[PDB]
């Protein structure tokens, strides 16, 4: 029926490390700090964004507004009108991106400290440029089950797949808003990949550097993708007792097939 | 109308493996949807306005290694089943409508004579029939190859009412469900490869009654996504709601058109 009528939900913004979105100190003056803050319980309109169908973002009446289109300049709040029109507008990707459509200067956090104040950079698709549109701060804690129905597993700094024991030494994991897939009894530490290549080096690295690498989209397919390096998560040979999960082109075997068991 | 000769897809639950029983259902989703039309990555079904009879159903062909078989027509643009065929004989669930009434006439056109259900194949009917609720009901191939089996003799006389009901239950599930989502699509494996007759979990009816609510807050959501949580459950019935597509890639496969695109062209 009809076109597809589509909306403007106010829903938070959660990205590094699980931290919101915020409007620096609670005000909108004209130029204040978008920065990274602890998420709130209540509705304080200052971490509330209201996505508009003309593609701004906005918390309380004023636009999330780039202070200029260049890596390294900050983000700050704007009355919509005042402000440079194609500087006020931003695209929200489905792997997580928000950008701004001059060049790929790109919404991210470049340290994940509470309190720092967002700036644009090139995208290099990393954990301090995924953000996560939702008004659930938690991570989603899943199992994930994978070759031969087989559950992923971490055991402090390496990752393997072994068999589901429901309870073990985990494999439940948190799967973050930055787009992060971390142990969840050590949620500061990260599955990370030192990827451009490839091979085992998918390892458990603390999330820290926030890299490329430390990035994953969960796809319709069923791979676990990285985006930057554009490879899978492979399981090497399809041998579950190499205890090695590599990084490696989408080819579509079952090796290459993980599903989110909740 | 039609000449032409509906698709069919046949699958056996006589040597089932977690392969045969993955690429049934690969085979299946292919044969749904035209590749068309993706939304946030998911694929939509077609649209019933714009659609010929001929393109309408796909026909499923279910067998036992112990001897007999059966034929259910999914309707395209819901993947749902509209009826079967037994023998020299074919049911069909009760139309709800009369655009629906008139294409069914189109579907096992050489039998001997076509049957009309009094009642209608959504699962409140069917599990009042059954008198048994689906988290009751148990799934896997042993209870697919009953199904098969309580189908079959529907058509000579054994019949029984609950029992063609709860077949019914188990035949959309470990299908027209699986080809859905893949998240059921892998709790249907998760049997066959351990030999489990299981009843699904909470998390498993919510998605089921949650697949219209999904495909339209994920078509009528902006781009991030949506205007209303969908709440659903855990497999231990817990809390979650979801108020982004992100999550719900990896576990939807397939979703009913609900409104065009912003021209033909978007996601
Ligand atoms: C995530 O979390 C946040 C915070 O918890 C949620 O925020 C709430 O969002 C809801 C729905 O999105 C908001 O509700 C609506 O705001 C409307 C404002 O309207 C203007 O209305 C008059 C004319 O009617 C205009 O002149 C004037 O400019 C008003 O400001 C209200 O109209 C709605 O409510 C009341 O509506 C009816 C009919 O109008 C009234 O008669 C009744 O009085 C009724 O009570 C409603 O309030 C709500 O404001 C938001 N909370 C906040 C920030 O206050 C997010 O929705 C949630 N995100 C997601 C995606 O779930
Ligand atoms: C993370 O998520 C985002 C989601 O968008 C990804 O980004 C886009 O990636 C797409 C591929 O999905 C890029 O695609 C190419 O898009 C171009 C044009 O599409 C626009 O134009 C049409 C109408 O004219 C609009 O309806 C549509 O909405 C877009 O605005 C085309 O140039 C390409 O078409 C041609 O490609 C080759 C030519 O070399 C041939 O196949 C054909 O000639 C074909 O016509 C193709 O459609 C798109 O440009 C990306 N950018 C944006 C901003 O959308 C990210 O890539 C993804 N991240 C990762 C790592 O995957
Ligand atoms: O910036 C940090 C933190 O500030 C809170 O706002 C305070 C503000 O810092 C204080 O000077 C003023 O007296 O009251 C405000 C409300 O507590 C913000 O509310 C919070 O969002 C953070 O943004
Ligand atoms: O080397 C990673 C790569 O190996 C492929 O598999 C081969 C394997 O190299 C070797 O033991 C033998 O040739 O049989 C295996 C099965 O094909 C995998 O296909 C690929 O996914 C990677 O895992």
């Amino acid at each position: 029926a009809d076109v597809c009528m589509d909306p403007e939900p106010i829903v938070r913004i959660v990205g590094r490390n699980g931290l919101c979105v915020d409007v620096r100190d609670g005000r909108f003056h004209n130029g204040n700090a978008i920065q990274l803050w602890p998420c709130k319980s209540n509705t304080d309109a200052n971490q509330l964004w209201t996505l508009k169908r003309d593609n701004t973002i906005r918390s309380n009446g004023k636009c999330l507004t780039t202070y200029g289109y260049s890596p390294g300049v900050y983000v700050m709040i704007y009355d919509c009108n005042t402000a440079a029109t194609d500087a006020t507008r931003w695209q929200i990707w489905d792997n997580g991106t928000i950008i701004n459509p001059r060049s790929s200067l790109v919404l991210a956090a470049t340290s994940g400290n509470s309190g720092t104040t967002l700036t644009v950079q090139t995208n290099i698709y990393a954990v301090s440029q995924g953000w996560l549109p939702t008004n659930n701060t938690q991570p989603f804690v899943t199992t994930i089950v994978g070759l031969y129905g087989l559950c992923l597993q971490a055991n402090s700094g390496q990752v393997w797949i072994e068999d589901c024991s429901s309870e073990k030494a985990e494999q439940q994991w948190a799967l973050y808003a930055d787009g992060s897939i971390r142990p969840q009894q050590n949620r500061d530490n990260c599955l990370t990949s030192d990827s451009n290549i490839r091979e085992t080096v998918v390892k458990i690295l603390s999330c820290g550097p926030a890299s490329s690498g430390q990035r994953w989209m969960f796809k319709n397919d069923g791979t676990i993708l990285n985006l930057y390096s554009g490879l899978v998560l492979d399981v090497r040979a399809s041998d579950p007792s190499l205890k090695q999960i590599i990084l490696y082109p989408l080819h579509g075997d079952p090796n290459q097939i993980w599903l989110p068991l909740f | 109308i039609f000449p032409k000769q509906y698709p069919i897809i046949n699958f056996t639950t006589a040597g089932a493996t977690v392969q045969s029983y993955t690429n049934f259902i690969r085979a299946v989703r292919g044969r749904l949807t035209t590749g068309a039309d993706v939304r946030h990555e998911i694929p939509v079904l077609p649209n019933r306005v714009g659609l010929p009879i001929n393109q309408r159903f796909i026909l499923v062909e279910l067998s036992n290694h112990a001897e007999l078989s059966v034929t259910l027509a999914l309707d395209v643009t819901n993947a749902y089943v509209v009826g079967y065929r037994a023998g020299n004989s074919a049911y069909f669930f009760h139309p709800d409508n009369q655009e629906d009434a008139e294409a069914i006439t189109h579907l096992f056109t050489d039998v001997q004579n076509r049957y009309t259900f009094a009642f209608g194949g959504n699962y409140d009917r069917l599990e009042q029939l059954a008198g048994n609720l689906r988290e009751n009901i148990e799934l896997g191939n042993g209870p697919l190859e009953e199904a098969i089996s309580a189908l079959y003799y529907y058509s000579t006389g054994g019949t029984q009412l609950p029992t063609l009901a709860r077949s019914f239950i188990i035949c959309i599930q470990m299908i027209s469900e699986a080809a859905r989502f893949q998240y059921i699509e892998g709790e249907m494996r998760t049997r066959i490869r351990y030999n489990r007759r299981s009843a699904p979990d909470p998390s498993v009816i919510t998605l089921e009654n949650s697949w219209g609510r999904l495909s339209t807050a994920i078509q009528e959501s902006n781009q991030g996504a949506f205007a209303s949580p969908i709440q659903l459950q855990r497999r231990n019935g817990s809390k979650f709601s979801v108020y982004d597509v992100s999550i719900l890639i990896p576990i939807i496969a397939l979703m009913v058109y609900r409104c065009a695109p912003p021209p033909s062209s978007q996601f």
